[PDB]
RNA sequence: CAGGUGGUCAGGUAGAGCAUACCAAGGCGUACGAGAUAACUAUGGUUAAGGAACUCGGCAAAAUGCCCCCGUAACUUCGGG
RNA sequence: AAAUUCCUUGUCGGGUAAGUUCCGACCUGCACGAAUGGCGUAACGACUUCUCAACUGUCUCAACCAUAGACUCGGCGAAA
RNA sequence: CUCGAUGUCGGCUCGUCGCAUCCUGGGGCUGGAGCAGGUCCCAAGGGUUGGGCUGUUCGCCCAUUAAAGCGGCACGCGAGCUGGGUUUAGAACGUCGUGAGACAGUUCGGUCUCUAUCCGCCGCGCGCGUCAGAAACUUGAGGAAACCUGUCCCUAGUACGAGAGGACCGGGACGGACGAACCUCUGGUGCACCAGUUGUCCCGCCAGGGGCACCGCUGGAUAGCCACGUUCGGUCAGGAUAACCGCUGAAAGCAUCUAAGCGGGAAACCUUCUCCAAGAUCAGGUUUCUCACCCACUUGGUGGGAUAAGGCCCCCCGCAGAACACGGGUUCAAUAGGUCAGACCUGGAAGCUCAGUAAUGGGUGUAGGGAACUGGUGCUAACCGGCCGAAAACUU
């Protein structure tokens, strides 16, 4: 890729936690929702790394009111400054496409 | 999401079902998105309350499962499909609604729903 | 004149624009690799120039080509296409033994790129016209996929020419047009393209500066 | 206009001129301005 | 379908013409013996000696 | 091995496994093998990878190897002689050689060969 | 010759079974082959969102599937269902 | 308004978003009617007709995959 | 005409043409205030949806829509499909006939055959031609494709109107459907990937695997192909025009758009654009390369032979492909393969160790496995090759 591998060099984002799937990450992305700027911090659980370097998105799980949300976010995204992870765990799989409880009681990876 | 396709009426006015009539918009148009306006038939609602069934009415979608892109570069994907019923004048003929909505309704603009909605996006 | 360069395209990738929105862009190696060979409007009436491009070892290329390259004065170049430029010569916009660079092309001006597609194949008619093809279920019996019919009956006791049948597609030169340069790497080559360039990844592809603005 | 192919005069200030092929009337007043064919 | 009609022995020849075989020989190759002539593909296997005849 | 396109060999992809396994089996017994020229285009990856793995030499590479060839003993002489025999070559283990077609098909004969 | 042809014996393991899956005794590789990512055809596979909108018609596929345990409507000829 | 009705999509209601089909009632029954059985009739039905949920590539709208062919090469080698 | 067979309706698929235009384009009149509306003229380039009832065209209706044309082509289209309807044989009703049977009366059931010779069309080649033989780029006669359209905002609440209402013309935004291209993203698939896993068998046994059960099944899944994806297109602009409008202006001291003249004028025509294209036999052009080259005749021409430049055939290949072609490569090689380091996929190897009654769990350890994507590296295969290839008869 060695030079399309630099074509997108220069377009990469740095210091960017540490997080595969089954870490619960608190993704502060930005949105002009009414004012100048905002801040929506979309807390949730990484159920997916499509990895390939700068197009490498996670999907963050949220439930929201008794209905989930699956945000995809690109990794290296600009709408994106603090992808905080709450919760890390080693889980076994690596797309977590299972999450479909929603009755909570196994929502919830165990910890790590 | 198109015509004969039940997804659930989110609001407070007892719709729990409605297949889609019609996607309106344009000739021959097919696929109603995150906010677009359908027809909608009322499958399922409570018997006395604010609607009947078999109703011909409007409504607009806030949750289609299938992940709309929003031009950052990012997805939307929901659980269970959504239709708010409306009436024509930037207005919900509920009052309240249930779950998040997508974002992609400052744009349609009836910027209510996106006021009365529990979370956008 | 029409500022234009040949090159080849690396892939694609996405790239985050300034108002924070993708780019889902093409790579295209435009490198400062395009040498020129004029073609007068007067011995052969087209005012067009030869851009060559491409890095080949004499021993690759055969004895008139090689000859062209020297009356010109240029090391040869594994492509040599040519691009039309006006209705004037004008005798000092270009050279023979000139230079060129993605340079041109200026972040935001527009560019149509041509070049050959991929061959979808000896590919039928619905993956060659789209066909929404006779049913699956219904008990059609082997006819799902399959063109239906090819005109009526004793008139046109005959098939119509350019009847939409099978045949093989692809590899048509094919011009995608207005596609705004999103950057130029004119400090390692590319060009890169927010847009779907046609062809093979690694293909000749002619970066033709728009028409129509 | 009014095309009928059988024209005549309206009122008493139609001219039955005729104007390149089609043979049209003028009274000078578009209430009709009929034409032929 | 069938042949509507037979086939004027002109097109018939025509294309019995066009079932033609392919060739090449590699003449002049030293093996054990006398210079055989094996064709081009093969001749490794007739250096070495992997072929019959 | 990068997979084939077009029909497996012999006939889906399980009798292609068996095949290459069966192949790589005789290979790593006598050497010299012959087979048609396809088979010998299919195993020649599948052979050269099998014989990196000889040349590794660890149980993990003999328990790699035994998930392909079922032999023990075949495998014994892999990871025993075959394997050491490459203490150089990186790569380029096998070498196909051209045969006259077999009659009764025509189908292009060709040999492969543990380049000693 | 992919059909049909009476009766006999019929093991293991899982299984309720002589079904089914894998195997023993015993058989056989049964008779054109080598390839080859064409279309298209047949046989199977899977599919995002939606779920009969297809259609003459849910044709075809799909789903349901089993063991146990609760529970089980109308109507009934009082057996049922 | 029927395996029975021509006019005919008779009329009115249920169902549908919309129901020439279906159900109930009406009743000028062209042309019902009592062992050529009349009206029913629980269970049964690879019967016909309709509605409803599960469900699904049936479909919106198709895509990809594997084998048997097709295609190529060697052998024999038809037919209407 | 066809009876020694011209397969009948409706649907589907694919079209195609006409204009008698539903929309979009330009207009005239209007009993046209504005919105509009109604009628007539020109205009075929595109476009002209989805469903409910019907075997149904016919319709009626629901929701739209810019609009949801009317026709032709064997009421286009069954060697392209379906067989629901018609008009085979079974069966029942009602009715007719004593009766067998009957009913453009009804209602259930009721086999849709063929390996494509010639034309046609869609793609691909081989041979020759193109006055020496090639090679690269190309000119462009002639073609084809393509041609859709809505809403919203200012204008401007302006004009027009008692007022509800309410503009034209112009500038910008957002789309629908259609098409093309690409695979970055989403998403589909994935028979040589990874892991989990149920039955059974095997590898002597355990561990670890493997064979078969739709690939056994299940969770993923890079490449490739692809759409549900992304991006791009439709145009702006010129010429001649139709309807219509107009100037100058007679005959026919006027009036007229017409006779001479000139101008406007549209999605329709040629242009503009995208694509093919010199087999365009009218077989083009710019340039580059090779040019004694030996025998025999009837000196010569004429055959032969040899080669030049070139190309092919062999071989290694390809995200190029049915064959062929096309493109890449051949030792001065990175063309395939292998090997190494990657990107990714999976998800945490085996062994050893420690905890645990054990099931199993922690450590070694982003492990380990691995296919396509990238870059290295001369180890394997591209192999000390065969072929076919010029020399012009000459004139103002
Ligand atoms: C084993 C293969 C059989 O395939 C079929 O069943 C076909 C589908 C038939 O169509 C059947 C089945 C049918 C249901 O579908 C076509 C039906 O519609 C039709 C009446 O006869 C035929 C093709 C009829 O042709 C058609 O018959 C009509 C009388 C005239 C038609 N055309 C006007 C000249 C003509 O093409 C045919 C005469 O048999 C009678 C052919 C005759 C040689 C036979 O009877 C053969 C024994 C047939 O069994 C067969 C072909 O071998």
């Amino acid at each position: 890729m060695n030079r399309l591998d630099f074509v997108d060099k220069p377009s990469l984002r740095d210091d960017i936690p540490a997080f595969n799937p089954g870490d619960t990450i608190n993704v502060h992305v930005k949105v002009i929702e009414g004012a100048k700027e905002r801040l929506q911090v979309f807390k949730g659980v990484v159920i997916r790394r499509q990895g390939g370097g700068i197009r490498e998105t996670f999907t963050v799980r949220k439930e929201s009111y008794g209905v989930g949300v699956e945000r995809t976010f690109p990794v290296h995204s600009p709408n994106i400054d603090h992808i905080e992870v709450v919760t890390r765990g080693d889980v076994r799989r690596a797309k977590l496409y299972y999450l479909r409880e929603l009755r909570g009681k196994k929502a919830k990876i165990k910890e790590k | 999401i198109q015509q004969e396709s039940r997804l659930k009426v989110a609001d407070n006015t007892g719709a729990k079902e409605i297949l889609c009539i019609r996607v309106l918009g344009g000739s021959s148009r097919r696929y109603a998105g995150i906010g677009d306006v359908i027809v909608a038939t009322v499958k399922d609602a409570i018997p006395g309350g604010n609607v009947k069934r078999g109703d011909v009415v409007k409504a607009v979608v806030v949750r289609t499962v299938k992940e709309r892109r929003r031009p950052d570069g990012s997805y939307i994907k929901f659980d269970e499909n959504a239709a708010v019923i409306i009436k024509p004048d930037n207005d919900p003929r509920g009052t309240r609604i249930f779950g998040p909505v997508g974002r992609e309704l400052r744009e349609k603009r009836f910027m209510k729903i996106i006021s009365l909605a529990p979370e956008v996006l | 004149a029409r500022k234009g360069i040949l090159g080849t395209k690396l892939g694609m990738t996405q790239v985050f624009d300034e108002s924070n929105r993708v780019v889902p862009v093409t790579v295209v190696k435009a490198g400062p690799n395009v040498v020129t060979r004029i073609r007068t409007p007067e011995r052969d009436g087209y005012s067009a120039v030869q851009l060559a491009y491409g890095e080949i070892s004499p021993r690759k290329v055969n004895k008139p080509l090689t000859g062209q390259y020297t009356a010109a004065g240029v090391n040869p170049r594994r492509y040599l296409a040519e691009l039309r430029l006006d209705d004037s010569d004008a005798a000092t916009e270009y050279q023979v033994g000139q230079e060129l660079t993605a340079e041109i092309f200026a972040d935001g001006s527009y560019v149509d790129v041509t070049g050959t597609s991929k061959g979808k194949g000896f590919a039928g008619t619905m993956k060659r016209h789209g066909f929404r093809g006779q049913g699956a279920s219904h008990g059609a019996q082997a006819v799902h996929r399959r063109p239906g019919s090819i005109g009526g009956c004793a008139t046109p006791a005959r098939v119509f020419k350019g009847t939409r049948m099978a045949g093989r597609m692809g590899n048509d030169r094919v011009t995608v047009l207005n596609l705004l340069v999103h950057k130029v790497d004119a400090e390692n080559g590319v060009l890169l393209i927010k847009g779907a360039v046609p062809g093979r990844t690694g293909g000749l592809v002619m970066v033709r500066s728009a028409i129509k603005r | 206009v009014k095309v009928n192919p059988s024209v005549k005069p309206i009122c008493d200030k139609c001219r039955l001129i005729r104007r390149h092929g089609r043979v049209m009337v003028i009274c000078s007043d578009p209430r009709h301005k009929q034409r032929q064919g | 379908a069938v042949p509507k009609r037979r086939k004027s022995r002109s097109n018939t020849r025509s294309r019995r013409s066009q079932w033609k075989a392919a060739k090449t020989e590699l003449v002049g190759v030293t093996v054990a013996g006398h210079a055989h002539k094996v064709p081009r593909r093969l001749l490794k296997a007739a250096r070495l000696g992997l072929i019959d005849f | 091995p990068k997979p084939t396109k077009g029909p497996r060999l012999g006939g889906s992809s399980s009798h292609q496994k068996a095949i290459l396994a069966n192949l790589a089996t005789s290979l790593f017994e006598h050497g010299r093998i012959t087979t048609t020229e396809p088979k010998a285009r299919a195993l020649r990856p599948y052979a050269e990878k099998l014989i990196t793995h000889a040349k590794k030499g660890a149980l993990h590479n003999r328990r790699e190897v035994l998930k392909k060839l079922r032999d023990k003993d075949v495998v014994h002489t892999l990871f025993a002689e075959i394997g050491p025999f490459f203490a150089d070559r990186d790569g380029g283990y096998t070498r196909i050689i051209k045969i006259e077609a077999r009659k009764g098909d025509n189908a292009p004969m060709a040999v492969i060969e543990l380049v000693r």
